[PDB]
């Protein structure tokens, strides 16, 4: 998944 | 290989930012690890557009969720501009590197350290900055307005940051929030405890440009  | 390493006073990492409500952690820590290299051998200290990677980095997904490590290849690809001629607004937007006009910064390649090895992080950091993940969702590593973290925190890494600097104990690191938490934008963690994940699983996955 991507980091916020 | 320094008992201490702290890069501010080395004149590498530039005064403290927030990436406001935009989950663009990544870039910013992009901006930062670049940032550090290319003051490292030119000797010539910058600040880089981070909204630049938001608008033009669609690998990544802007304004949450992202990878530290497209936006630094992007770099070494393309390039990156200075933060005033590409100042951060916050929101994700349409790329205006190129109707921005030449570039001003492009490194000459991107390597990871090998994740779960805090011998291997230091290093790298020893050489050079480097961006770094971890477990922010926290509850008490948001509350944090000075310390030694030691936790509680898990294994859930979701954040990205920035390590400047260590000790024979703590591990320094830059965050994308205000300088309104931790010890003004920083935060000391604690290294050598035998959580190989390390705590925040700030051994997960780390990275960083290259610069001839």
């Amino acid at each position: 998944a991507a980091f916020a | 290989i320094p008992e201490y390493v702290d890069w501010r006073q080395k004149g590498a990492v530039t005064p403290v930012k927030n990436q406001g409500s935009c989950g663009s952690c990544w870039a910013f820590s992009a901006v930062v690890t670049i940032e550090g290299i290319i003051k490292i051998r030119t000797g010539n200290l910058n600040q880089y557009s981070e909204q630049e990677l938001l608008d033009c980095d669609r690998r990544s997904y802007g304004c949450n969720g992202g990878y530290p490590w497209s936006a630094l290849q992007l770099v070494a690809q393309y390039g990156i501009h200075y933060r005033n001629t590409y100042p951060y607004e916050g929101v994700q937007r349409y790329c205006r590197s190129r109707e921005k006009g030449p570039y001003a910064a492009k490194t000459d390649g991107v390597r990871q350290v090998q994740p779960y090895n805090q011998g291997a992080l230091l290093y790298s950091i020893a050489n050079q900055p480097v961006s770094v993940v971890l477990q922010a969702a926290g509850k008490d590593f948001q509350l944090y307005r000075g310390g030694i973290f030691v936790g509680p925190c898990g294994n859930k890494v979701d954040h990205a940051v920035a390590a400047v600097g260590y000790g024979p104990n703590y591990i320094l690191i830059k965050n994308s929030w205000g300088t309104g938490w931790g010890e003004n934008g920083y935060i000391r963690i604690k290294r050598g405890t035998g959580n190989s994940y390390g705590v925040c699983g700030l051994y997960t996955s780390s990275f960083y440009p290259v610069k001839n």
